């Protein structure tokens, strides 16, 4: 009985915590949905926008968990970015490889690091180990490959530039998300391992089911997404 | 995994002659990060190994440098130019550049010296083992070189097979030599029986076979 | 000066289980990679484990996958091998090892012998080796000791308590099908010492608290 700009105004201050929570750039990309929301004519068009709203605001706070930088869809580097910046001698051989699997140079992963524009960190195992961590204290699903040439050691009197790709995610087949990504990815390693480039793939995924202290992104944020941007998909549907 | 194949299994060489060690590589040992991890140990008789060269060519800190590698891909090679008494040992090969990391099987560098037949000595069993129902025999094969040697027990002119066993000294680090015992063991019954105990001895220092035996009650 | 000490070796039943330690010093051993080497007796040398220096990293051999684990603890400068469900073929001398900035084995302990055997610890019986006309040649006769059926291994021996080195050759031992070691040890010496000189073979078995002293006669 309640008309969708009637919903988004009830609904106001816990938007209002949600976008003065999100870093700026994500900020501003759920608000301009919000008003996309507000103005919907169709129930429709509201729903693509509410769910643009919850994969773009989770993602927010994953960065803001981790202290990543969150980057808009549009400037996310592709695969092939990422190896013609990092790894410029073997860029050609890497579209060589690529000719029968050209989609591969535009894998573009919700975020794109380097061991210190791909974004830089300063370790990649203890991004890896902190992912496991979790997995294993409290059960959540993930999925994670290391590219590796044959049966090579890890060595100790050099270092190489490596990568960390990772993918995140907010949708309630958890499982299904981390399998899908890392099918998605396993021809990419395999292709890095035969060019001797060392990547890392992990992902994972959170629902509302998950109990609020055990997502991948800070507590806080739990509750800001479970006030807002859940709320709204409920009054969505009774409406 | 990587099958490493070292050749010759043994290098006899004169003191101040070089020598050359070979590794085969079943699959190139060049990783990924540019580096090649074949390296190269001496083991003493008695000690733990030591490294000699890591990555292909670096000798070690502290190393002698008489002692040299080189090779690329799945072809390497140690070379002593100037052998000396100490470099006695087994030489072996390895690499890390893949998991499992393995070593080759191991060339034993033997120090050539003029040929040197053996001392051939026998004893009977002593009268405490007897006591005690068995009876050893031992023959002894002393300071021969080179190590090929023949020895075989023969107790009233029949052969024996299944109740002998051998063991050989490593090469002296005095003299170069060997030295050989190989211990027949026959029950108490058995020795009573028989009279005449030979060990038979072959080998290229001597002008022909050496059987060395005793009487039993004598 | 690196220096590697492992402990812990010993005799264990085949199915039992033992731990190795490695205490390291001399460098700054919580920054660098540790491994474990072993080597059968009178074989060559065999990879064991790799850990890596905050222990993320931690590579086997296959032939020890399921049964062994490498730790470490870097604040007490301690490698550790835990081996569990051991066998006949994992009788061996046991190394650790550091590349001290690489993966080779640039530094190695002295390593420290397990034996994996049912056989039960005794001590040897020795039994001259008489000196006499078929063990003389020109001015030099040979005598020794038989030093039969002792287990496990680390048997010593000397001479007239050591002062008699000249001309020694004590021989390998050999595992006997009985499970048991025997081995013989052998000296020249001038025949015209016979009978003037006085020959003691000492041996000394620690596994089994064991020490005989044997004088070696020439025979009526
Ligand atoms: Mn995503």
């Amino acid at each position: 009985k309640k008309p969708i700009a009637l919903i988004c105004a009830e609904l106001y201050k816990p938007f209002q915590d949600l976008f003065a929570a999100l870093p700026k750039d994500c900020s501003e990309e759920c608000q301009t949905l919000f008003e996309d929301i507000r103005n919907s004519e169709s129930h429709a068009s509201a729903w693509s926008s509410a769910l643009r709203i919850k994969g773009v605001a989770y993602e927010g706070f994953f960065s803001l968990t981790n202290s990543w930088r969150y980057i808009p869809a549009d400037l996310k580097p592709t695969l092939g970015m990422a190896i013609q910046t990092v790894f410029p001698d073997k860029f050609e051989k890497f579209l060589e490889r690529t000719h029968l699997h050209p989609e591969y140079r535009d894998f573009t992963p919700d975020y794109l690091m380097c061991r210190s524009a791909v974004q830089e960190v300063s370790s990649v195992s203890a991004v890896v180990d902190r992912f496991k961590s979790k997995s294993s204290e409290k059960g959540r699903p993930i999925r994670q490959e290391e590219s590796r040439p044959k049966t090579e050691s890890m060595q100790e009197d050099i270092e190489v530039d490596e990568l960390l790709i990772v993918e995140v995610g907010y949708q309630t087949d958890i499982e299904g998300k981390v399998i899908s990504d890392i099918e998605k990815w396993k021809g990419v390693v395999n292709l890095m391992s035969h060019l001797g480039i060392k990547v890392n793939v992990l992902t994972c995924a959170d629902n509302s089911q998950t109990p609020r202290t055990d997502w991948w992104i800070d507590e806080k944020y739990v509750r800001l997404l479970l006030n807002s941007i859940s709320y709204l998909f409920k009054e969505l549907l009774e409406n | 995994q990587i099958v490493l194949s070292q050749s010759p299994l043994s290098l006899p060489v004169s003191l101040g002659d070089q020598a050359s060690i070979s590794c085969r590589s079943s699959q190139s040992l060049l990783h990924s990060n540019g580096n090649t991890y074949l390296h190269w140990y001496l083991q003493k008789p008695g000690q733990s190994p030591k490294l000699l060269i890591y990555k292909v060519s670096n000798r070690f800190s502290g190393v002698p440098d008489r002692f040299s590698g080189s090779g690329s891909g799945t072809d390497f090679t140690l070379k002593i130019s100037r052998v000396e008494a100490e470099d006695l040992g087994v030489y072996f090969c390895s690499q890390s550049t893949h998991v499992p990391y393995t070593f080759g099987g191991g060339t034993k560098l033997e120090i050539k010296r003029t040929v040197a037949a053996p001392s051939v000595f026998i004893f009977p069993p002593s009268d405490e083992q007897l006591k005690s129902g068995t009876a050893s025999v031992v023959c002894l094969l002393n300071n021969f070189y080179p190590r090929e040697a023949k020895v075989q027990w023969k107790v009233d002119n029949a052969l024996q097979s299944g109740n002998s066993q051998e063991s050989v000294t490593e090469q002296d680090s005095k003299d170069s030599t060997y030295s050989l015992s190989s211990t027949l063991t026959l029950s108490k019954a058995d020795y009573e029986k028989h009279k005449v105990y030979a060990c038979e001895v072959t080998h290229q220092g001597l002008s022909s076979p050496v059987t060395k035996s005793f009487n039993r009650g004598e | 000066e690196v220096k590697l000490e492992e402990s812990g070796g010993g005799l264990v039943r085949p199915g039992g289980s033992r731990k190795l330690s490695c205490a390291a010093s001399g460098f700054t051993f919580s920054s660098y990679g540790m491994q474990w080497v072993r080597q059968a007796p009178e074989k060559g040398l065999e990879w064991v484990a790799y850990i890596s220096s905050g222990s993320r990293t931690i590579y086997y051999a296959d032939t020890v996958k399921g049964r062994f684990t490498i730790s470490r603890d870097n604040p007490k400068n301690t490698l550790f091998l835990q081996m569990t469900s051991l066998r006949s073929e994992d009788t061996a001398m046991y190394y650790c090892a550091t590349g001290y900035g690489g993966t080779w084995f640039a530094y190695w302990g002295q390593g420290t012998l397990v034996t994996v055997s049912a056989a039960s610890t005794k001590g040897p019986s020795v039994f001259p080796l008489a000196p006499s006309s078929k063990s003389t040649s020109g001015g030099t006769a040979a005598l020794g000791c038989l030093v039969k059926d002792y287990f496990p291994e680390p048997v010593t021996v000397s001479w007239n308590s050591g002062a008699l080195t000249s001309g020694v050759h004590t021989f390998p031992a050999v595992l006997q099908s009985s499970g048991l070691y025997s081995l013989s040890s052998v000296v020249t010496v001038p025949s015209s010492s016979l009978g003037t000189q006085t020959y003691i073979c000492n041996v000394n078995h620690k596994p089994s608290n064991t020490k005989v002293d044997k004088k070696v006669e020439p025979k009526s």
